[PDB]
C-alpha cells in the first residue's frame, strides 16, 4: 500500500503479502557516463492492475 | 497553459454533477445530494418548509426526501427482506417439504 | 435504544459504513470498521442477555 | 358484538395503549 | 424608534414538533429543576413521583 | 426449521442532484483580445461558484 | 466625509425581560408530532435584553 502509484501501475504486492524486500545500490554498474537508456516503466495505465 | 499542483485546504470551489432519471417503484442504491442509502421511492403527501430537505422520524432514520429538481417530497421505503422456513415431516417417512 | 445506538462512532471516523468506503481506500480504512462493528456486536450481545 | 368478547373483556382490551418495519427487526 | 439587543450561550433545549413541521414549543433545561426534570423524562408533563 | 434469509436486490436505477444552472458568468477571457502577459499577469483565482 | 455629528445626551441603559423568545430552527430535517432534544446556542429564557 505505500504508493509510488506508477510502481502500482507496474508492479502491486497483496495487502496480506509475507515475505521480504531486499534492494541494493547499483550506481557503478546499472548507470554510466555514456548512456543507459535501455529500461522503461510504463507512464501510466488505463485502470490499476491487481 | 495551467498548473497541476496541490495543497491541503477547505474548498471553496467545487462541486458534482451527474444527472439521472428518477425512477419510482423500483428499489434501487440512490444518491441524492450528499445523502446515499438504498430502497423503493414513492411519492408521498407530507408538507415540507421550504427549507427543509429531507425527513426523518423517531430513531434518526431517513423517511422522506425531497428531490432538487421538482422539489417535491418522495418516501422510501426498505424493499423486502425476511427469513425462509422449511417444513418437513422428517426424512423418515418422506422426502418432501413446504417453504414459508 | 438498541436501534438509537446504531449511529454512534464507537472512536472510528462517522458512523455510516458508506462515508469511510468512499473517504478511504482498503488497506487502512478496515480498522474503522472494525471498531464499528466490535461497537455493534456488544450492543447487540446486552439486548440478548 | 363484533368479535365473540364480553364486555369486561372488550373494556382491557381498549384500557391498554400499544410496532414498524426496521432494518433487520422483525416481530 | 425601539429596539432590543440580547445574547447567546451554549445550552440544551428541548424542541416540540407539530404535525405540520413547525416548532410550536420549546423548554429550556437549565432554567429550573422541573425543566431538568422535563428534559429527562423527555415529556412535557409529569406525573406524582421522585 | 429456519435456514436462511433473503432479500431483494436493487435494479442499479439511479438517481440524481443535477441544475448547475445557477451558472455565474465567468467566461470572457476564454475568447478575449488578450489573454495574459510575462508581466501583466493578475491574481488568477474562481471562487464562490462551480 | 467623517461628519462626527455632536450634541449627545446621556441616559443610563434600560434592561427588561426574555418572555420565550429567540428560537430558530437549528437544521433542515422535517419532523412531525416529536419531542427532540437539542444542544447549540440559543437565548436563554427570562434573561437581560437590553
Ligand atoms: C432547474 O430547476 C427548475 C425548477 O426548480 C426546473 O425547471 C428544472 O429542473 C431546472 N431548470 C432548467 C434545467 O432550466
Ligand atoms: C397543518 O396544515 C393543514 C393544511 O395543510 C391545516 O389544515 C392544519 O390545521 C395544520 N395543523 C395545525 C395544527 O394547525
Amino acid at each position: 500500500g505505500q504508493t509510488g502509484k506508477i510502481a502500482d501501475y507496474n508492479y502491486k504486492l497483496p495487502d496480506d503479502f509475507t515475505g521480504c524486500v531486499i534492494a541494493w545500490n547499483s550506481n557503478n554498474l546499472d548507470s554510466k557516463v555514456g548512456g543507459n537508456y535501455n529500461y522503461l516503466y510504463r507512464l501510466f495505465r488505463k485502470s490499476n492492475l491487481k | 497553459v495551467l498548473s497541476f499542483e496541490l495543497l491541503h485546504a477547505p474548498a471553496t470551489v467545487c462541486g458534482p454533477k451527474k444527472s439521472t432519471n428518477l425512477v419510482k417503484n423500483k428499489c434501487v442504491n440512490f444518491n441524492f445530494n450528499g445523502l446515499t442509502g438504498t430502497g423503493v421511492l414513492t411519492e408521498s403527501n407530507k408538507k415540507f418548509l421550504p427549507f427543509q430537505q429531507f425527513g426523518r422520524d423517531i430513531a434518526d432514520t431517513t423517511d422522506a426526501v425531497r428531490d432538487p429538481q421538482t422539489l417535491e417530497i418522495l418516501d422510501i421505503t426498505p424493499c423486502s427482506f425476511g427469513g425462509v422456513s422449511v417444513i418437513t415431516p422428517g426424512t423418515n417417512t418422506s422426502n418432501q417439504v413446504a417453504v414459508l | 435504544t438498541l436501534v438509537k445506538q446504531l449511529s454512534s462512532n464507537f472512536g472510528a471516523i462517522s458512523s455510516v459504513l458508506n462515508d469511510i468506503l468512499s473517504r478511504l481506500d482498503p488497506p487502512e480504512a478496515e480498522v474503522q470498521i472494525d471498531r464499528l462493528i466490535t461497537g455493534r456486536l456488544q450492543s447487540l450481545q446486552t439486548y440478548v442477555t | 358484538k363484533p368479535s365473540k368478547r364480553s364486555f369486561i373483556e372488550d373494556l382491557l382490551f381498549n384500557k391498554v395503549t400499544l410496532a414498524q418495519k426496521f432494518n433487520g427487526l422483525t416481530v | 424608534a425601539a429596539y432590543y439587543v440580547g445574547y447567546l450561550q451554549p445550552r440544551t433545549f428541548l424542541l416540540k414538533y407539530n404535525e405540520n413541521g413547525t416548532i410550536t414549543d420549546a423548554v429550556d433545561c437549565a432554567l429550573d429543576p422541573l425543566s431538568e426534570t422535563k428534559c429527562t423524562l423527555k415529556s412535557f408533563t409529569v406525573e406524582k413521583g421522585i | 426449521y429456519q435456514t436462511s434469509n433473503f432479500r431483494v436486490q436493487p435494479t442499479e436505477s439511479i438517481v440524481r442532484f443535477p441544475n448547475i444552472t445557477n451558472l455565474c458568468p465567468f467566461g470572457e477571457v476564454f475568447n478575449a483580445t488578450r489573454f495574459a502577459s510575462v508581466y501583466a499577469w493578475n491574481r488568477k483565482r474562481i471562487s464562490n461558484c462551480v | 466625509q467623517c461628519v462626527n455629528l455632536t450634541t449627545r445626551t446621556q441616559l443610563p441603559p434600560a434592561y427588561t425581560n426574555s418572555f420565550t423568545r429567540g428560537v430558530y430552527y437549528p437544521d433542515k430535517v422535517f419532523r412531525s408530532s416529536v419531542l427532540h432534544s437539542t444542544q447549540d446556542l440559543f437565548l436563554p429564557f427570562f434573561s437581560n435584553v437590553t
